[PDB]
RNA sequence: UUUUUUUACUUAUUCAAUGAAGCGGGGCUGGACUUGCGUCCAACUUCUGGAGUUAAGGUCC
């Protein structure tokens, strides 16, 4: 049996009543300056309307294609300084034996990084796949990528992560990788997967990408104009 | 109302009726299945038609499945017409 | 002068209901020749009370309460939105835009005339002091009544030093040289 | 109802797209005031 | 690399995409302080041509100026 | 495709307020008109110079 001398007062919080209860006032908080800032550039790059060569990097590969992408990449990883150290001390061997250090050493595949020496390699039409980081900043450094890669006839897609490709080549960020050559138990996995680029991104992508970008209303704009269109249409 | 008729092929060895009955009522539920396959062997051909009880239901899992990768196989994901459905397509189901 | 004159800043209670304030004191402010009326609210968001400036109009009184808010009464001292008031009410400290604690009908004996409303665009039309029409958003808020102290301006001040004396309160220049009395290099008037 | 099943299809197709993270934490705070924090010194 | 094509591209200031980026880094610009610091370059091969490394004692710094 | 006019919009720019506290859109309840169920409009404190703050309580653990 509960105590009976355990009571309920109840409060009333409307108008002129009792104190008000502590609420979320998140919507309402005054953020620092450069959290202003950032939510703001988002909505105003949101808000105005976008060229197709910008707007083009909002189509990525969805999670299926990436993961599987980052599958066969990730057997390519560039090699760690040990790694290198171990070879160099091994080549140190062979020369001091008296052999080339080619005997000793094969012939590497790796995952091919940075955006210069990717450039030259779509240009020179040795890239096999590229795959581009969707947030690079300044977006001019891979802003003509796209067309680069559709005029030699290379597979490319957008992927999102220049961290994310980072950790592919044992750096924090990444704009571009690119996939030249692979070894013979990975050549029908490369070719699957350049496959699967051009019929899940390329084909999807290739009305999407000439269209314009952005031009999206605020939340209270679009309910104001749905009213404005509802009291038109009424009367 | 109106069921709908998918067409799926290029099926990995192991996306049978169960697992595709299983992962495909994720999108909706599922009035008939069959696979194609072999009679001398029981074997799959690597095909299979789905009907969803629900048209739209039907296209947007055709339009969220097809050319996804899976296992080696980039899967054809594909809405038949109804008036290309054949009559006796689900005999087996 | 220890603070402005000035409404309450526009919040939730006086958008949508009301709140009550006591009056605890009238007072004489320098430079003003109306007096002022110190009015204490509750914060409704804490358990500090909070105490505002109001100019007081006529019968307002010490340990009265007075109402601030759209449903407020229609009663002296209280403070509404001009459209809560019918035609031909008299206003004081009305607010140009909502939410600028007032600005029209401030000095004694003086109020502002609610002439006319127009609903559909949520607009006031009203009348100042001067006789000017003025149109203002109807959400604007005044405080029902005239202000106190009128009258003032009926008594002559007979004298230089009774004219100082409210002058050097006020920081307003006096005494006054006439322009005709200086020198050609002071005024324009000068010579 | 059928505006049930086109959300539901919908969902699965969210999920098979982009995954099940689709939600995220946010603090509640009851102050409108920002302090910064403190940090090592 | 990837510089000439940034140089080419920003030889044409009145086109669509470098007028986006114009408007969109001058309101940003704009909000921030009068002169701050730059974690990198705008510019790449501008800053590179002007003589900017990205050597540990080469630092960015963005300024407006009233014109 | 461009030149004028007005006629909307908001994202630049500008003004003001606040301790950036309750904005916008729905749901619940009540009232009206309507059509035979969509709008708009309201929720909450008015005899008194008192007091109102450390959540009471419900329910799963």
């Amino acid at each position: 049996p509960k105590n009976p001398l355990l009571e309920k007062r109840p409060r009333n919080f409307g108008i002129g009543q009792d104190i008000q209860p502590k609420r979320n006032l998140s919507r309402m908080v005054k953020w620092p300056e450069y959290i202003r800032l950032q939510r703001q550039k988002k909505i105003l790059r949101m808000r105005l309307k976008v060229p197709p060569a910008i707007a083009q990097f909002q189509y990525t590969l969805d999670k299926n294609l990436a993961a599987q992408a980052f599958k066969l990449l990730n057997k390519y990883r560039p090699e760690t300084k040990q790694e290198k150290k171990e070879r160099l001390l091994r080549e140190a061997t062979a020369i001091k034996e008296g052999k080339k250090k080619e005997d000793v050493s094969k012939k590497p595949y790796t995952v091919k990084y940075g955006l210069n020496h990717v450039v030259g390699l779509i240009e020179n039409k040795k890239a096999s796949l590229v795959l581009i980081a969707n947030d690079v900043d300044p977006i001019e450094l891979v802003v003509f990528l796209p067309a680069l890669c559709r005029k030699m006839g290379i597979p490319y897609a957008i992927i999102k992560g220049k961290a994310r490709l980072g950790t592919l080549v044992h750096k924090k960020t990444a704009a571009v990788v690119a996939i030249t050559e692979v070894r013979s138990e990975d050549k029908n996995e490369l070719a699957k997967l350049i496959s699967a680029v051009k019929e899940g991104y390329l084909e999807k992508v290739e009305d999407t990408r000439k269209r314009w970008g952005g031009g999206i209303m605020g939340f209270k704009a679009q309910k104001r104009e749905e009213k404005r269109k509802k009291s038109l249409e009424t009367a | 109302s109106q069921p709908g008729v998918m067409y799926i092929a290029r099926l990995p060895h192991g996306f049978y009726e169960h697992e595709l009955r299983g992962y495909f009522s994720q999108f909706g539920e599922i009035t008939r299945l069959r696979v194609v396959r072999n009679k001398k062997t029981g074997a799959s051909r690597h095909r299979a038609f789905i009907e969803f009880a629900d048209a739209e239901v039907a296209d947007i899992a055709a339009r969220t499945m097809d050319k996804y990768l899976l296992f080696g196989h980039i899967l054809t994901c594909k809405i038949v017409p109804p008036a290309q459905v054949h009559p006796d397509l689900f005999k087996g189901a | 002068r220890k603070a402005p004159a000035k409404f309450r800043p526009l919040d939730y209670a006086e958008r949508h209901g009301y709140i009550r304030g006591i009056v605890k004191e009238i007072i004489h402010d320098p430079g003003r020749g109306a007096p002022l009326a110190r009015v204490v609210f509750r914060s409704p968001y804490k358990y500090k009370q909070i105490t505002e400036t109001f100019i007081a109009n006529e019968g307002m009184y010490t340990g009265q309460f007075i109402y601030a808010g759209k449903n407020a009464a229609l009663t002296v001292g209280n403070i509404l939105p001009l459209s809560s008031v019918p035609e031909g009410t008299v206003v004081s400290n009305v607010e140009e835009k909502p939410g600028d604690r007032g600005a029209l009908g401030r000095t004694s004996g003086n109020y502002v005339t609610v002439v006319g409303h127009n609903p559909d665009e949520g607009k006031t039309r009203i009348k100042l002091p001067s006789g000017a029409k003025k149109v203002v958003p109807s959400s604007s808020r005044g405080m029902i009544g005239i202000v106190a102290g009128g009258g003032r301006t009926d008594k002559p001040l007979l004298k230089a030093s009774r004219a100082k004396h409210k002058f050097a309160v006020k920081r307003n220049r006096w005494p006054k040289t006439r322009g005709v009395a200086m020198n050609p290099v002071d005024h324009p008037h000068g010579g | 109802s059928k505006a049930a099943k086109g959300a539901q299809a919908k969902k699965a197709a969210q999920a098979a797209l982009k995954g099940v993270h689709s939600h995220k934490k946010t603090k509640v705070r009851k102050s409108t005031t920002f302090h910064r924090p403190k940090t090592l010194v | 690399g990837a510089l000439k094509y940034l140089e080419e591209l920003s030889k044409k200031k009145q086109s669509d995409v470098v007028r986006f980026l114009l408007r969109v880094r001058c309101w940003e610009y704009r909000q921030l302080n009068v002169i701050h610091r730059a974690s990198r370059p705008s510019r790449p091969d501008k800053a590179r041509r002007l003589g900017y490394k990205a050597k540990q004692g080469y630092v960015i710094y963005r300024v407006r100026v009233r014109r």
